[PDB]
C-alpha cells in the first residue's frame, strides 16, 4: 500500500485506571517477578558456557535472584544460549509453550538474534530465535561476556517493571483454529528405540560376506 | 521512599525533557513508566546507542540498510520517522508519547540538546533519558543536565 | 487447649466440600519391577513392629524386668524378619 | 504478649541498629565476626524483614578524582 | 553384631565430622566474585567489544566486506565521477549478525575501523542493533569513568603474585614495557 | 506422535485440538495462525490465510505425512502471512508486550 | 465445647462414608485407593473424639502411612491389566448385592438402637499410653508375642509369593513324570 | 440414595457459624504469635539456604533485593503465586491439585507439636513426637498422587522413587524417637524438654544418645533436605522427578513446603536431643555472642524474645548444619539410599533402642 509492514492503530482507548492502592499492589507484582526470576538451565551451542560461567563464583548468578531451574514449568526466563538448527527448533517451542505465561525470552549471542555467522549459507539453522518464540531482550556477542549477559538481565529487569497488572489477560495465546483434511500417507516412525539389538548388527548379511 | 505517587508524570508535563538517574542493577526505572502509562501516555522505549543522527531517525525518514550478508544487494529500507509515525497511531483520546531512551550514558551532549528542544516544537511528545546512575531514582530536566 | 478449636476449624471449613462430594456420587510403559511393592511390604511389617514398641518404651521403667524379656521376644524375632529380607533380596532395588 | 513495649523495641528500634552494623561491616568483616553477622540476621529476622525496603545497601557514588 | 553395628557408625560419622571442618573452612575465604553493575571488570587491551567507525577516513575500499566471515558491513558508495573518487554515502554494521572476530579492523588500510571496549550493547529490538556510521562513530563507554562503578582489573593485568582484583590498591601490569631502553 | 510445524506465527499440528490438548490424527491438520498476538488480524485477511491453508494442504496431498512436509506447509504459510504485511493488509500489534518486528520493520514505499 | 465436638463428629462421620462410598462406587480404581486414605484419616480423626490418641496415631502410621501406600504401589503395578471393563459382565447381579447389605444394615440398626448398653460413668483414660502398654505385658501379653510371629510369617510368605525367581528359572529339577517348576504336580486334565 | 439428603442436612446447620465465626481467624494471640514465628522460621531457611550455599562457593548470594537478600525468600515465593498456574493437558485435575497438599499439610499440622520458647506452647498433646512420625507418613501418599496425576512417564518413575525413599527412612526415624521416648518416660514434647532442663547442657539427650541423634539426623535429612534427593535428576533416571509438571502456586507448596519440612525436622533435633528452650547463664560477658555490657536494653530485649524463641534459634543451627552437609557428602544414588535406611540405619536404630534399655 503506502507503508510496507504497517503498524495497526490501537483503536481501544487503553483506559489503564490506577489509584494509589493499585499502583502499590502493582509495584509488588513487578518487583517479585524481576528480582527472583528463574532461568531454565538451557543451552545448545557454545554460548551456554558463557552462561554457565555466570553460575560460577566469579560472576554470581543468584545475585539478581536467578536460580537455574532445569525444568520448563518451574522456570520463567529462558536465555537462548545456543544456535537453533532445524532440529531443536521444535524442541525449543515445546520448552517455551511449557511455561507459565510471564515468560520473557532473552536472546543470547549472534546466533539467536539473526543466526549470526550461519546466517549466510547454512542449510539447517534458524536465522534468529524470534522466528520461533517472542523475545524480550536481545544480546549481541559471539560469545557475550558473562558481564554482557548480566546487562541483558538488567535490561530485562527494567522491562518487567513496565508490565501492568491489568495486562495479565494479553499474556495468553489466542486460538484462531482452522482445520483441513489431507491425503498424505502416514510414514512409520524411523526412530525406534532399538540400536544394538536391531537385526542388522548381529552378523554381516549374505551376498556381502563372500567378498570379505 | 516506596509509595511514589504521580509526581514523575507532573514533571514530564512541565519540563518535557527529563533525565532519569537509575540504580545500575535495574528494575526500578520502569515503575515510573507505569505511572506514565496509567496517565494516558504511550511509551516507546528505544535504545539510545542504536540511534544515529537524532534528526534523521526521529523526525525524518531514514534509509536503514539491512544486513545483506553477501547474498543480497544493498537494499535501502526507508523507515518512517520514529516520533512522527508513532504520533499518528496513538488515538486522540490518549495523550502524547514519551521516548524512554535506555542507555543514555553514551549520547553526546549535543544530542541531549537536540532532545531537549524537540519536545518544545512537537506537541504532545516528551523524552526521558536514562543517563548516568545513582543509588536512588532521581530525575531532572535535560536543560539542567546539559549545564552539568 | 487451642489446637482442638483449630482442629475443629480445619474440618468445619471442609463441610462445603462434603456437600458437593455427595452430589458427585448421586507408548507409555512403566516396567513392572516388583520393588515398589517389596519395599513397602517390608515397611508394613516394621511400621507395625515399631507401633508395638511405643507403648512399651513410654511405660518402660514402670513395668519391670520380666516385661523386658517379653519385649525382647517381640524384637529378636523380627530381627529374624529383617535378616530374612536381606538374604532373600527383598529390599535390593 | 504486649503491643509494642517488649516487641516494638525488637521489631522497629534494634533492626535499624543491626542495619547500621550490617551495612558497615559485612564484606569487610572477619571470619569469627561473620558467624555473629549471620546470627544477627537470623535472630532479628521478623524485624529486619519489616524495615527491609526502607534501607538500601547499594554502594556510594565513586569519587572520579581524575 | 550388636556391638559391630553401633561401632560401624562411628567410623563414618567421624569422617563426616572432618568433612564439615573443610566445608566450614571454605566459608573462611573472602568471596572472590565480581558484583557486576557496581564493580564492572575492566576489559583487556585487546578485547573486541564493538566496532568504531570514522566516516572521514573510510575511502570505500570494501576490504572490510571481503574479509568479514559473513560479508557483513554495508558499504554504500557512489563513484562520483566529477571527482573520480568513490565517496561513500552510508556505512553500517548490523550488530547481532556480528560475531566479534574483528577481521575488518585488522585488514584495514586506513585504520578507520577499530574495536571499542564496550560489551554492554543489548536492545529490546533487533533492528535497533543496526548501527549507523554516526552511531558507530560515538564515544565508547569507558568503565573507569563511571561514578557508580568501582572497576576491578583482570588477570594478566595484575602485578606479579596477586591473583585477584579486589585487594589491589595500586600497581601496574606484571612487567615493564621499556625498562631496558635506559637500562641496557 | 504429534507431528508439528511450529514457527512463530504458523502452528500446524497433525491432529485435531480439544481445548489445548492435541490428539494426533491422520486425516486432519489443525492450524492457529499467530498464537502470540504479534499481528492485528481482521476477518478479511484471516479468510485469505485460511484459503491459503486449504490451498497448500490440497496441493501437497500426494506427499508423505512427515514433519518435513508439515514444515513445508508452515513455511509457505509464513511466507504468505509476510506478504500480507507488505501489502498493508494486516499490521503489527502494539498491544503486544514485545515489539521485535519479526517480519521486517515498518517502512514507507519508495522513500 | 460440646457443640464444637458434636458437629465435628458429623463432619467426620460424613467424611468417612462419602469416602467409603467413593472407594466402592468409583469407576477409577486409582481414585478409590486415594479416597481409601480419606476413609482411614477420618476414622483416625474419629478416635481423637473418642479419647484414643494412641490408636488414632497408630491408624495414621499404619493404615494411611503404610497400608494405603502399599495399596497404591500395587494399584500402579496392575494398571495395564484390563482397559476393557465389561461392567455388565454377564447379568445384573450387581444389584442383587444391594439388598443383602441394606438387609445387614437394617438388621444391625434394629440391634444397636434397642440394646441397652451398660454405659459406665467412670472418668476415663489418664494418659492412655501407659494403660495400653501395661496391657501389652500383663493382660494381652500372649496376643502381643504371637502378633510378632504373625508379622514374621506374613513377611516370609509375601516375599516368597511376590519375588521373581531369578535363582534358577528353567529348573525342572528331576522327573518321574514331568513336573514344571513352581507349579503343583497335579496337572490339569479334561476328562 | 438416603445419604444424598444427609450431607446437606448438617451442612447449613453448621454454615450459620462457619461464616459468622469465619472472620475471627487466629483469635488466640499465642496462635497468631506462633504462625508469625512459623513463617519467619521458614523464611530464614530459604535465606539461609541461598546464603550459606553461596558462602561455601565463595560467591555472594542474593544481594540487590532487600538489604542483603532478606526479601529474596519473599520474591521467590511471591512470583510463584503470581504465575499463571496451568495444568498439563492430558492429566488428572483433582489428584493434581491435592498432590502438593498431601505432601505439605502433614508438615503443617504437625507443627502444632513443637514447644519453641518457655512461654509459647500451642498445645501439649498426650503425644506429639509420635504424632509427628504418624503425620509425616501421609507424605509418601502425596508423592504418589503427584507422580500419578502429572501423567508423564518420568514423574511416575520419580513418584515411585520419592515414595520408596520416604518409606525407607521413616522406620529408623521412628526408632530414633523411641530412644528419647524411653529416656523421657513419655511422648510429651514438654515432658521431653523437661528432662533436659535439669543441668542445662550436661543433661541434653545428645550427650546420652550419641548414636540415636545420628540415626535421627540421617533419617530426617533423607526426607526433607536436598542432599540425598533424586528430585534433581542429575542421574537422568527421570526428567525432573515428581516435581516436574508442577508450576506456579502448586510448585510453591513443593518449593517452600520442603523448607517447612527442613525447619520442623530441625525443630525436633533441638527438642529431642538438644534441650528445647534451654540455655546457660544469661548474665555473661561480652564474648557470649552478645553485646558489650552486662545489662543492655538490647540484652533485655534479647532474652524476652529468646524466652519466646530459643528452640527455633537452636533449630537455626541445624538448618545451617543441613546446608553444610549438602556441600560435604556426595549425591548418593538411590541404590545406596535404600541400602542405608534398611541395611544400616534400621539395625543401628534398633540396637540403640536396646542400648537405651539395659539389655
Ligand atoms: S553466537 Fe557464538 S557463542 Fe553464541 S551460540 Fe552462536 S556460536 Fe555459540
Ligand atoms: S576496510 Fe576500512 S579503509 Fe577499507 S572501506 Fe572499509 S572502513 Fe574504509
Ligand atoms: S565484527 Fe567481525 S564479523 Fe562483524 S563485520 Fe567486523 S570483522 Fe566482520
Amino acid at each position: 500500500p503506502a507503508i510496507l509492514n504497517p503498524i495497526a492503530r490501537p483503536e481501544v482507548p487503553q483506559e489503564l485506571a490506577e489509584n494509589i492502592i493499585l499502583t502499590s499492589l502493582n509495584d509488588v507484582y513487578d518487583w517479585a517477578r524481576l528480582s527472583s526470576l528463574w532461568p531454565l538451565m538451557y543451552g545448545t551451542a557454545c554460548c551456554f558456557i558463557e552462561f554457565a560461567a555466570m553460575i560460577g563464583s566469579r560472576f554470581d548468578f543468584d545475585r539478581f535472584g536467578l536460580v537455574p531451574r532445569n525444568s520448563p514449568r518451574q522456570a520463567d526466563l529462558i536465555i537462548t544460549s545456543g544456535t537453533i538448527t532445524m532440529k531443536m527448533a521444535p524442541a525449543l517451542v515445546r520448552l517455551y509453550e511449557q511455561m507459565p505465561s510471564p515468560k520473557y525470552v532473552i536472546a543470547m549471542g549472534a546466533c539467536t538474534i539473526t543466526g549470526g555467522m550461519f546466517s549466510s549459507d547454512s542449510y539447517s539453522a534458524v536465522r534468529g530465535v524470534d522466528k520461533l518464540i517472542p523475545v524480550d531482550v536481545y544480546l549481541p556477542g559471539c560469545p557475550p561476556r558473562p558481564e554482557a549477559i548480566m546487562d541483558a538481565i538488567v535490561k530485562l529487569r527494567k522491562k518487567i517493571a513496565n508490565e501492568h497488572i491489568n495486562e495479565r489477560g494479553n499474556l495468553a495465546q489466542t486460538h484462531r483454529l482452522f482445520t483441513a483434511k489431507h491425503k498424505m500417507k502416514p510414514v512409520p516412525p524411523i526412530l525406534t528405540g532399538q540400536y544394538l539389538n536391531a537385526p542388522s548388527r548381529q552378523a554381516p548379511p549374505p551376498a556381502l560376506a563372500a567378498a570379505m | 521512599g516506596l509509595l511514589a505517587g504521580y509526581q514523575f508524570v507532573k514533571d514530564l508535563e512541565s519540563a518535557g525533557a527529563l533525565a532519569l538517574f537509575v540504580p545500575p542493577e535495574g528494575g526500578f526505572e520502569g515503575r515510573y513508566q507505569r505511572r506514565l502509562r496509567s496517565k494516558g501516555y504511550t511509551t516507546l522505549p528505544m535504545s539510545a546507542p542504536g540511534l544515529g543522527d537524532l534528526a534523521a531517525y526521529l523526525t525524518q525518514e531514514h534509509g536503514i540498510r539491512p544486513a545483506h550478508t553477501g547474498k543480497e544487494d544493498i537494499r535501502v529500507y526507508f523507515q518512517p520517522p520514529l516520533v512522527t509515525y508513532h504520533l499518528e497511531n496513538l488515538p486522540p483520546n490518549a495523550k502524547g508519547l514519551v521516548l524512554w531512551l535506555i542507555d543514555g550514558k553514551r549520547l553526546s551532549k549535543q544530542e541531549f540538546a537536540y532532545l531537549a528542544q524537540l519536545t518544545q516544537t512537537l506537541p504532545k511528545f516528551k523524552v526521558v533519558v536514562e543517563v548516568g546512575g545513582d543509588r536512588v531514582v532521581r530525575w531532572e530536566p535535560l536543560a539542567d543536565w546539559v549545564a552539568a | 487447649g487451642y489446637e482442638y478449636f483449630l482442629g475443629f476449624l480445619i474440618i468445619c471449613s471442609l463441610v462445603p466440600v462434603l456437600a458437593l462430594a455427595a452430589s458427585a456420587l448421586l507408548g507409555a510403559w512403566i516396567q513392572f519391577n516388583v520393588r515398589y511393592y517389596m519395599f513397602a511390604l517390608v515397611f508394613v511389617i516394621f511400621d507395625v513392629e515399631t507401633v508395638f514398641l511405643y507403648p512399651w518404651a513410654v511405660a518402660f521403667h514402670q513395668l519391670g524386668l520380666l516385661a523386658f524379656i517379653e519385649a525382647l521376644i517381640f524384637i529378636a524375632i523380627l530381627v529374624v524378619a529383617l535378616v530374612y529380607a536381606w538374604r532373600k533380596r527383598a529390599l535390593e532395588w | 504478649g504486649v503491643y509494642g513495649a517488649l516487641a516494638g523495641l525488637y521489631l522497629l528500634v534494634v533492626p535499624a541498629i543491626v542495619y547500621a552494623y550490617l551495612n558497615a561491616r559485612w564484606y569487610v568483616a572477619s571470619s569469627f565476626e561473620r558467624a555473629f553477622m549471620y546470627f544477627l540476621v537470623t535472630f532479628f529476622f521478623p524485624g529486619l524483614l519489616l524495615l527491609a525496603p526502607f534501607i538500601n545497601f547499594r554502594p556510594q557514588p565513586r569519587s572520579l578524582n581524575s | 553384631q550388636i556391638t559391630n553395628y553401633a561401632k560401624e557408625a562411628v567410623q563414618s560419622a567421624k569422617y563426616i565430622g572432618q568433612g564439615l571442618s573443610v566445608t566450614f573452612d571454605h566459608m573462611r575465604r573472602r568471596p572472590i566474585t565480581v558484583q557486576y553493575p557496581y564493580e564492572k571488570l575492566i576489559p583487556s587491551e585487546r578485547f573486541r567489544g564493538r566496532i568504531h567507525f570514522e566516516f572521514d577516513k573510510c575511502i570505500a575500499c570494501e576490504v572490510c566486506v571481503r574479509v568479514c566471515p559473513i560479508n557483513l558491513p554495508v558499504v554504500d558508495w557512489v563513484f562520483n565521477k566529477e571527482l573520480k573518487k568513490k565517496e561513500l554515502k552510508h556505512y553500517s554494521i548490523d550488530f547481532g549478525v556480528c560475531i566479534f572476530c574483528a577481521n575488518c579492523v585488522e585488514y584495514c588500510p586506513t585504520n578507520c575501523l577499530s574495536v571499542t571496549e564496550e560489551y554492554e550493547l543489548a536492545t529490546y529490538d533487533r533492528h535497533e542493533l543496526n548501527y549507523d556510521s554516526v552511531a558507530m562513530g560515538r564515544i565508547p563507554y569507558k568503565v573507569t569513568q563511571d561514578p557508580m562503578v568501582t572497576p576491578i582489573r583482570e588477570f594478566a593485568y595484575l602485578p606479579a603474585g596477586v591473583m585477584s582484583g579486589h585487594d589491589l590498591p595500586a600497581g601496574a601490569q606484571r612487567a615493564g614495557e621499556r625498562p631496558e631502553a635506559i637500562a641496557n | 506422535m504429534l507431528l508439528k510445524s511450529t514457527t512463530r506465527h504458523v502452528h500446524i499440528y497433525a491432529g485435531h485440538v480439544v481445548d489445548g490438548e492435541v490428539h494426533p490424527d491422520t486425516e486432519t491438520l489443525t492450524l492457529n495462525v499467530d498464537p502470540d498476538n504479534e499481528l492485528e488480524w481482521n476477518e478479511a485477511a484471516l479468510a485469505k490465510v485460511e484459503a491459503k491453508f486449504r490451498e497448500l494442504v490440497a496441493n501437497a496431498a500426494g506427499e508423505d505425512l512427515t514433519e518435513y512436509n508439515l514444515r513445508r506447509i508452515g513455511s509457505d504459510l509464513e511466507h504468505f502471512i509476510r506478504s500480507l504485511l507488505m501489502q498493508g493488509e494486516i499490521g503489527y500489534n502494539l498491544n503486544s508486550r514485545v515489539r521485535n518486528y519479526s517480519l521486517g520493520i515498518p517502512r514507507v514505499n519508495h522513500s | 465445647a460440646t457443640l464444637t465436638q458434636t458437629i465435628t463428629f458429623f463432619a467426620l462421620a460424613a467424611a468417612v462414608i462419602i469416602a467409603a462410598l467413593g472407594v466402592v462406587l468409583l469407576d477409577n480404581v486409582v481414585y478409590s485407593a486415594f479416597l481409601l486414605g480419606g476413609v482411614f484419616l477420618s476414622i483416625a480423626g474419629l478416635y481423637i473424639l473418642m479419647n484414643a490418641d494412641f490408636v488414632s496415631a497408630a491408624q495414621i502410621l499404619i493404615y494411611v502411612g503404610a497400608v494405603n501406600v502399599l495399596i497404591l504401589f500395587a494399584i500402579m503395578l496392575v494398571n495395564k491389566r484390563e482397559t476393557y471393563t465389561p461392567v455388565p459382565g454377564r447379568w445384573l447381579r450387581q444389584g442383587g448385592a444391594a439388598v443383602v447389605s441394606l438387609g445387614v444394615f437394617a438388621l444391625l440398626t434394629k440391634m444397636i438402637l434397642q440394646t441397652p448398653w451398660q454405659l459406665s460413668s467412670v472418668p476415663p483414660t489418664p494418659d492412655s499410653i501407659t494403660t495400653i502398654g501395661q496391657h501389652f505385658f500383663s493382660d494381652f501379653l500372649l496376643p502381643f508375642e504371637l502378633a510378632s510371629v504373625l508379622l514374621l510369617m506374613a513377611l516370609i510368605g509375601a516375599v516368597v509369593l511376590a519375588r521373581r525367581e531369578l535363582v534358577l528359572e528353567p529348573e525342572p529339577i528331576l522327573g518321574e513324570e514331568v513336573v514344571p517348576p513352581l507349579e503343583l504336580p497335579e496337572r490339569p486334565r479334561e476328562p | 440414595x438416603x445419604x444424598x439428603x444427609x450431607x446437606x442436612x448438617x451442612x447449613x446447620x453448621x454454615x450459620x457459624x462457619x461464616x459468622x465465626x469465619a472472620k475471627l481467624l487466629w483469635l488466640p494471640l499465642p496462635m497468631l504469635m506462633m504462625l508469625i514465628v512459623a513463617t519467619v522460621g521458614v523464611l530464614v531457611a530459604v535465606w539461609l539456604e541461598r546464603k550459606i550455599s553461596a558462602a561455601v562457593q565463595q560467591r555472594i548470594g542474593p544481594e540487590y533485593i532487600g538489604p542483603l537478600g532478606i526479601l529474596a525468600p519473599l520474591a521467590d515465593g511471591l512470583k510463584l503465586i503470581f504465575k499463571e498456574d496451568v495444568l498439563p493437558a492430558n492429566s488428572d485435575r483433582w489428584l493434581f491439585t491435592l498432590g502438593p497438599a498431601v505432601v505439605v499439610i502433614p508438615v503443617f499440622l504437625s507443627y502444632i507439636i513443637v514447644p519453641f520458647g518457655q512461654n509459647l506452647l500451642i498445645s501439649n498433646l498426650a503425644m506429639g513426637v509420635f504424632l509427628w512420625i504418624a503425620l509425616s507418613s501421609i507424605a509418601p501418599i502425596g508423592l504418589l498422587m503427584a507422580g500419578y496425576a502429572s501423567n508423564n512417564k518420568y514423574s511416575l518413575l520419580g513418584g515411585l522413587r520419592a515414595a520408596a525413599q520416604s518409606i525407607s527412612y521413616e522406620i529408623p526415624l521412628a526408632l530414633a524417637v523411641l530412644a528419647v521416648a524411653m529416656m523421657s518416660n513419655g511422648l510429651g514434647t514438654v515432658e521431653i524438654v523437661e528432662q533436659q532442663s535439669q543441668y542445662g547442657i550436661l543433661s541434653w539427650n545428645v550427650w546420652r544418645q550419641p548414636i540415636g541423634f545420628l540415626v535421627f539426623w540421617i533419617a530426617a535429612l533423607a526426607e526433607c533436605e536436598r542432599l540425598p534427593f533424586d528430585l534433581p535428576e542429575a542421574e537422568e533416571e527421570l526428567v525432573a522427578g515428581y516435581q516436574t509438571e508442577y508450576a506456579g502456586m502448586k510448585f510453591a507448596l513443593f518449593y517452600l513446603g520442603a523448607y517447612v519440612n527442613l525447619v520442623l525436622s530441625a525443630l525436633l533435633v533441638s527438642v529431642l536431643y538438644f534441650g528445647g528452650w534451654s540455655f546457660p547463664i544469661p548474665l555473661e560477658t561480652i564474648a557470649n555472642l552478645l553485646g558489650v555490657s552486662e545489662t543492655n536494653p538490647f540484652l533485655q530485649i534479647a532474652f524476652a524474645v529468646l524466652g519466646i524463641t530459643m528452640t527455633l534459634i537452636k533449630a537455626y543451627f541445624f538448618v545451617f548444619l543441613a546446608i553444610l552437609l549438602r556441600w560435604t557428602v556426595p549425591r548418593v544414588r538411590i541404590d545406596q539410599l535404600l541400602d542405608l535406611g534398611w541395611k544400616f540405619l534400621l539395625p543401628v536404630g534398633l540396637v540403640n533402642l536396646l542400648l537405651t534399655a539395659g539389655l
